[PDB]
């Protein structure tokens, strides 16, 4: 059924502001709405129009924490709202057509080259006022664009005004003789009442000629715009299962139609119970049926926009068209899809969104098991990373990105709104506002506060289960497996699984040892943390439970087609220019919703080899490639919630396929971009290492920077070529922060064979370059004491940095090393480069201590 | 008898709103179960669930003044918009659809939560001080205030994001004036006191309310245009009336001074009447369960008046009566979805019955008096929860009671009393329904229950051999606890004109008997020809088989039992059969000297002043009498002093000094008299 979920939004996680990187008030003379603009340039500003009327955000949606962002301060507030607000280009300039209130008509031009790069250069007017026609007296609601030759204006009192423009700028009237002064008194009219109007409240075109208007009673009435005169009118109070003995009229000016292809759609209140879908075809309008929704919460979803589109990747590849029917109330939000798939709109394929977070759904089925988060001392990186700095500095001094404000303590106004915002996770930045469709058929919900959105994505088939699991059916039989593997690890407490997890981590570490079979391992977990953890019931029950299920099969499916990637690769990626927020979020959160769901489905299936003595080596395959993966998972679970600022840019990082930032258009695009990365992760189950490539660079970046969470990305076996090489970037770690007597040990610990032939990758970072360690220090240094040695010309570069960044002992008692464990010491000049600087350098470090011998027979 | 009856232990919940236990009301609604018990801090609200502590977990304090000004269990809600079930899914999303709400005692200042769990963001409500009793929700997203003044000032919130408008519903100074019926609780909770009924029973959309008296009004209230919509005001107290007296009789100066008071409502489908004359100090009741058939909300004759046969005899602290069933839909069938009837003051469980008028029975699991008391229970508000009994039980957590005369005496007692007392333990809800089967007053009620229960440690264990032999030591415990019940339940000294203590003494002469079925030397083949006179046998090599024939019953037997004694015969003058004797003598001549220090233990004035009364009446072989049977211990004294003339003066003293042990309780019918100075 239901495959697309949220993954909410705040790109301030990626940084440490709590607010927008810049912000211009530029002056004419915010929360309640967001629509983006169709531009041909691909990257789409995002107009944020505010509820206060007068101030609009306009800043790139993708390179939206570096551009340019612009607050237009209108001199006064716009006619009613968003709908006198009408964009798109027209000449290479971004032209805002607004009624202003008081009187007059307002166009702005706003360039594509001082929105979309740093500063400003747009100069002199750009804002002209001009009055076509008295709208002083006459008062519309909603203005039109239908060309760029006519943005027709709505009135309330008169009837329907053509306002064609002449040059793009001032216009003329060009008066409709449709109705709306020979209507809106009739016989379920009213003019004496904000109510009940033959005038909009939301007009679509069908096919530049014929354009039909929704009136506040729901009439779709039907004009032809080269004579002026009816064509058809109908009234959806007889065209629908609704009467007018218990319609809700509409009382507002909202939005109800929404188009794509043929399918005119009108949603009717009647308690909010019954959506309608309707066609038009070239008029004679269509009725077929209603559909009950899916909906929760009373009831009192109120729709802010409603668009559909053509077919899309989910779990089905196929439908007629989605109806994005986007939904709020307060706090919460949720796009439920009403995924017609055919004319007939009583068949269907309901999507529910969770209308909470990506982690608000793991401590709803818990998977903070591995949670490795900070306090309030350590809480200034890691609550201002689980938050984003924004929720986390504030408290009640949020009053308007949320829309909850407060009054007094005799109201219910001050305690609510102090409740609400540290309740605020990600979600309640996210009020869901309107849909555009960037690229082609991105399903973008942008939400009322910049900065935000509601990020839909392929969220995969196998990205809903274990926080979908009742609701799908979704998957195969491998879908039922994991369900009935429930039935033993959801009615346990999952600490237990902890630690039983705990025991994995320690088969790979080598504390319960790899040379012998992993029913040998299984039976001595048995043993420790299985131990009347088991119900005996929960016992019995799984057992038939698996063998209910062909076993090596529905494991053959999981771990070779899910849990493994096979190679994924760039498909046309076209980038964005510049790390920033909003490229970040779809290379860390979308990834670790396929990650940790993993790690809870290796949890799940290694508890099923504990209870049995049937081979674990029929599943040698697939149980050594889940123990192979865990240790891998393990690490990005320590650390996606202590960095939301990290560790984005590593995995960005790793190719230059994924650049910094990644504008992908489709979902051939995206399957492929988080299977990249899932394979970046899972190195296969090793295709190379990650903790070499992704670390040891980062550890010379950022752990100079002063992250000490890479004592929870150290974690290796060291066994295999770990034992040299994570050896000597385990000992930069503490390097890199100036904890020295780990340095001095872990550095000397192992031997080097390695000599100038590389298999350290290591950038020192410079701050400019990257002065290249393991190589082109190598054959420097190690070079001029004069051939490789396999001890001390190492121990001279110890010794040499240390004093550098200062630690005298430590270094002092390296070059006591290197001095007496000289390899060759026949005292001859070419050999006395490694037996004179390294004894030079040796008594440099003496003089400041002031010694006693040292200086004995060494003078 | 424990019928379908569930009753063990849930859970006990996450604590820092349930640091507060003390018993008081629950705020309950039929959606999945929400529990209360009420804190001086903030009203913790909690969801109920067996991943006990916190993972999937609901407990959200709501507001509540720390002042003088306080909050009352009922009085904090979960307010939906459109009574009608939705409010899970927003257990971690937390959606506008469970909100709630506060208008103060004597302040009457709304803190009116906007959500769930955003509470920072309060509007404040007026009808102004003392307007007040408890909230509820309704529909508009509104709340109920409810005045005790039978008033319900409807509060209208504007749904969009909360936030309530003060205006004067319904009712304003209608029911003010009236002070000739009373529309003040002395049961409260928003089921008791109120009830708006989201689908349970006809209810669904409907705020109901019922007075003290049966003052009984509907409201709907239509959340599009916001308004209260009168749909009855009738009173149900004349509906009842008249069949409350046909059934319990009131004598003149007895209705003079009557009261009924109609205690609750179950969504209007239910009124717990109390007819009560104030002059004796049992609240009785009558169920007088009304369904409608046909049209709703008006009278009916399917109001109908269940007669009960328990009794409540009142305690005037730790009172609230209250019921809470969760399938309360029925007037027809079912027993496997809990809808049996619950009564509470706050210490029991009263598993009671309903819809017994409103079809041909339904079978429904036992009536009468019913406790609990298994161990420290006190309740602080029952409900349900996902549509099964919940017990908020006050020391023990959550505990689960969930639900899914003549005859009883004479042959059901060896079923049913069987049942009652083979357990009583793991559920103690058989012992009041079957115990006051026997315990209430009929003259073969409790002359021959006392015999014929007696013969129910003879039916112990359903096995008549296992329990014969080495579970015979098991049996004999079990003779002695089922004689505790017996003794604090009132069956004893009710008698007929054969002695009621054949019981006691049979247990006396019990200890021969397990002597010899444990310890087996060769005094285990003494019960041969015992048994193999009185009734004709499988005829084999146990005569240990058939013994629950030979249980409970010293009359001729122990005559028959020396039979074999007697049988050891052929020439024993030089000694060697002697060895026999000896062994005879070590275990069953203690047994005897006992009655002694088994009759001093027991039985002192029990067995004077019944045994000698019993004593007058003889015929010679039936037993009063015999007390150990006159002619043949005196045969058995013979035997062991012919014995001594028979072997040494070392077996001999052994045999000897055991003859001289046991010549008192061929005397101890009148020297019980020891320790006082007395066909």
């Amino acid at each position: 059924m239901a495959c697309l979920s949220r993954i909410d939004a705040n790109l301030l996680q990626y940084y440490e502001k709590p607010e927008p990187n810049n912000t211009v008030d530029l002056y004419v003379s915010g929360s309640e709405y967001s629509n983006c603009l169709l531009l041909s340039n691909s990257e789409y500003i995002c107009y944020h129009f505010s509820s206060r009327s007068t101030l609009l955000t306009f800043y790139p949606l993708s390179d939206a924490y570096h551009g340019k962002t612009i607050n237009i301060h209108l001199p006064n507030a716009s006619m009613n709202q968003r709908y006198t607000l009408t964009i798109q280009e027209v000449e290479q300039q971004l032209l805002v057509n607004v009624i202003l209130k008081d009187g007059s008509f307002l166009t702005l031009q706003l360039p594509l080259s001082f929105l979309f790069s740093s500063a400003n250069t747009l100069n002199g007017e750009w804002f002209h006022l001009q009055n076509p026609y008295d709208f002083t007296v006459r008062v519309p609601h909603f203005l039109f664009y239908v060309s760029p030759q006519f943005s027709v204006v709505f009135l309330e009192d008169g009837g329907l005004l053509g306002l064609k423009k002449v040059d793009g700028v001032h216009y003329e009237p060009l008066l409709f003789n449709d109705n709306s002064y020979l209507k809106s008194l009739t016989r379920f009219f009213s003019r004496s009442s904000k109510s009940d109007y033959d005038s909009v409240i939301s007009c679509k075109l069908f096919h530049e000629r014929y354009l039909i208007v929704l009136t506040q009673n729901c009439h779709l009435k039907i004009w032809d715009l080269t004579s002026f005169t009816l064509i058809q009118d109908y009234d959806m109070v007889s065209q629908s299962d609704s009467d007018p003995s218990h319609f809700r009229k509409v009382e507002a000016v909202g939005e109800y139609l929404s188009l794509y292809n043929n399918t005119l759609v009108t949603l009717l209140p009647l308690e909010n119970g019954l959506f309608q879908m309707g066609t038009l075809l070239v008029l004679t309008y269509t009725f077929q049926n209603n559909i009950p929704t899916n909906l929760s919460a009373s009831a009192i979803w109120s729709i802010v926009d409603l668009v559909l589109t053509r077919p899309l990747e989910l779990n089905v590849e196929a439908s007629y068209l989605n109806l994005i029917v986007l939904w709020k109330s307060g706090t919460a939000s949720k796009l439920q899809i009403l995924n017609v798939n055919d004319e007939s709109f009583k068949n269907y394929e309901w999507i529910e969104s969770v209308n909470k977070s990506l982690v608000d759904l793991q401590s709803e089925h818990d998977l903070d098991i591995v949670t490795k988060t900070g306090d309030v001392e350590r809480g200034f990186c890691n609550l201002k990373s689980r938050y984003g700095t924004q929720i986390f500095e504030r408290a009640q001094q949020i009053l308007s990105e949320n829309k909850i404000i407060m009054a007094h303590n005799e109201d219910e106004e001050y305690l609510a709104n102090l409740e609400t915002i540290l309740r605020d996770v990600k979600t309640a930045f996210n009020e869901a506002s309107s849909i555009t469709l960037y690229g082609d058929e991105i399903i973008l919900v942008n939400c009322f506060q910049p900065y935000n959105h509601s990020l839909y994505k392929l969220n995969t088939t196998v990205e809903n289960w274990f926080y979908n699991m009742h609701s799908e059916t979704d998957g195969s039989e491998l879908f039922k497996y994991l369900r009935t593997l429930n039935g033993f690890a959801s009615t346990l407490s999952n600490d237990v699984l902890r630690s039983i997890s705990k025991k994995f981590l320690d088969i790979i570490t080598g504390e319960l040892p790899d040379s012998m079979t992993t029913v040998e391992k299984f039976t001595d977990i048995f043993k420790n943390c299985l131990e009347n953890q088991f119900e005996i019931t929960n016992l019995k029950i799984l057992f038939d439970e698996l063998n209910s299920f062909d076993i090596p099969v529905v494991l053959n499916d999981l771990i070779n087609n899910q849990m493994k990637p096979g190679i994924f690769w760039k498909k046309d990626f076209i980038s964005a220019i510049k790390f920033d927020g909003f490229t970040s979020i779809i290379s860390l959160e979308s990834l670790h919703q396929l990650l940790s769901i993993h790690y809870r489905i290796t949890l799940q299936v290694l508890l099923t080899f504990v209870l049995f003595d049937l081979d674990t080596e029929i599943f040698g395959q697939h149980i050594s490639t889940l123990l192979d993966l865990h240790y891998k998972q393990f690490l990005l679970l320590n650390l996606y919630r202590q960095d939301k600022c990290l560790l984005a840019e590593v995995l960005l990082k790793d190719s230059s396929e994924f650049s910094f930032g990644v504008k992908f258009f489709n979902y051939g695009q995206l399957i492929a971009y988080i299977d990249s990365l899932n394979s970046n992760v899972y190195n296969i189950t090793e295709n190379s290492f990650f903790m070499t490539f992704f670390r040891s660079y980062i550890i010379e970046n950022t752990s100079h920077k002063n992250i000490r969470f890479f004592l929870e990305n150290v974690e290796c076996p060291f066994y295999l070529r770990h034992n040299e090489v994570q050896e000597f970037m385990f000992a930069m770690t503490l390097f890199s922060c100036g904890n020295f007597d780990q340095s001095y040990e872990i550095f000397q610990l192992h031997d080097y064979p390695e000599a100038i032939n590389d298999k350290l990758p290591t950038f020192l970072e410079d701050l400019k370059s990257e002065n290249y360690h393991g190589d082109s220090i190598w054959k420097d240094l190690l070079c001029t004491f004069t051939v490789p040695y396999r001890h001390s010309a190492f121990y001279y570069q110890l010794s040499l940095l240390f004093d550098r960044n200062n630690s005298q002992e430590f270094a002092l008692k390296c070059i006591s090393k290197s001095a007496e464990y000289s390899l060759k010491e026949i005292q001859i000049e070419e050999l006395q480069d490694f037996k004179e600087k390294q004894h030079i350098h040796y008594l440099n470090l003496l003089i400041h201590f002031r010694m006693f011998e040292e200086v004995l027979d060494v003078l | 008898e424990n019928n379908r009856y569930i009753v063990k232990t849930l859970q006990t919940d996450y604590s820092s709103g349930f640091s507060n236990d003390d018993e008081l009301n629950g705020y309950i609604d039929m959606q999945i179960g929400y529990g209360l018990v009420n804190d001086h801090k903030k009203v913790y609200i909690w969801n109920i669930h067996s991943t006990q502590k916190d993972t999937p977990y609901i407990t959200v304090p709501f507001r509540s003044d720390d002042n003088d000004e306080i909050a009352v269990a009922p009085r904090c809600i979960l307010t939906f918009p459109a009574t009608m079930d939705e409010s899970p899914l927003a257990l971690n999303p937390n959606d506008q659809d469970e909100t709630g709400g506060l208008i103060i005692i004597k302040g009457s200042k709304a803190i009116y939560y906007e959500d769930i769990n955003s509470i920072n963001n309060l509007p404040i409500n007026s009808s102004g001080g003392e307007k007040c009793d408890l909230m509820l929700n309704c529909e508009p997203a509104g709340i109920v205030l409810s005045t005790n003044m039978g008033r319900i000032f409807f509060i209208t919130i504007r749904n969009s994001m909360g936030k309530p408008q003060l205006k004067l519903g319904k009712l304003l100074n209608k029911p003010f004036k009236l002070g000739i019926w009373s529309k003040i609780f002395n049961t409260n909770s928003s089921v008791v006191s109120l009830r708006n009924g989201p689908i349970l029973g006809k209810g669904t959309r409907l705020v109901y309310i019922t007075t003290n008296k049966g003052i009984f009004q509907t409201w709907q209230l239509s959340a599009t245009n916001s308004h209260p919509t009168k749909l009855i005001d009738v009173n149900i107290y004349e509906a009842i009336l008249e069949s409350l007296q046909d059934l319990y009789p009131f004598a003149h100066g007895t209705l003079k001074i009557w009261d009924s008071h109609p205690l609750q409502d179950e969504s209007s489908q239910l009124f717990l009447s109390s007819i009560y004359d104030s002059s004796c100090n049992e609240t009785y009741y009558i169920l007088s369960t009304i369904i409608f058939d046909s049209s709703s909300n008006s009278f009916t004759i399917f109001s109908t008046y269940r007669l009960n046969t328990f009794m409540e005899s009142i305690t005037d602290t730790k009172f609230k009566p209250k019921i809470f069933i969760p399938q309360m839909e029925n007037a027809n069938d079912t027993n496997e979805v809990t809808s049996i009837l619950v009564m509470f003051p706050n210490a029991v469980v009263i598993t009671q019955v309903n819809s017994k008028l409103d079809s041909s029975y339904s079978m429904r699991r036992k009536w009468e008096d019913i406790v609990s008391l298994r161990n420290d229970i006190d309740i602080i508000g029952s409900g349900y929860d996902s549509k099964s009994l919940y017990v908020l039980t006050k020391q023990m957590g959550v505990l689960q009671f969930f639900v899914k005369e003549v005859g009883f005496v004479k042959s059901h007692v060896d079923q049913a009393v069987y049942f009652s007392k083979i357990n009583a333990n793991p559920i103690d809800f058989n012992l009041p329904p079957e115990i006051s089967l026997d315990q209430e007053s009929i003259e073969h009620d409790l002359k021959l229950t006392s015999e014929e229960i007696f013969h129910s440690n003879g039916k112990y264990i359903p096995p008549m051999l296992n329990t014969l032999g080495q579970h015979l030591s098991v049996r004999k415990e079990f003779f002695q606890n089922f004689l505790t019940f017996v003794a604090k339940n009132f069956n004893y000294k009710i008698s007929p004109e054969l002695k009621l203590d054949l019981i006691e003494k049979f247990e006396i002469l019990n200890c021969c008997i397990k002597f010899n079925s444990i310890i087996r030397q060769s005094d285990v083949l003494n019960d041969i020809w015992e048994k193999t006179l009185s009734n004709y046998n499988l005829t084999q090599n146990e005569h240990l088989t058939t013994k629950t024939v030979v249980i409970n019953s010293p009359d001729v037997f122990p005559v028959i039992f020396k039979q074999f004694l007697n049988h050891v015969v052929f020439v024993l003058f030089p000694s060697q059969n002697q060895n026999f004797k000896l062994n005879v003598t070590n275990l069953i001549n203690l047994c005897f000297y006992d009655g002694i220090l088994e009759e001093g233990e027991k039985t002192i004035r029990y067995e004077l002043l019944e045994l000698d009364p019993m004593e007058v009446d003889t015929s010679k072989l039936p037993w009063f009498i015999n007390f150990d049977y006159l002619n043949c211990i005196n045969q058995c004294f013979f035997d062991f002093t012919f014995a001594c003339e028979e072997e040494g003066s070392l077996d001999s003293y052994k045999e000897g000094l055991l003859k001289i042990v046991k010549i008192l309780y061929y005397q101890f019918n009148q020297f019980k008299i020891w320790i006082n100075t007395q066909d």
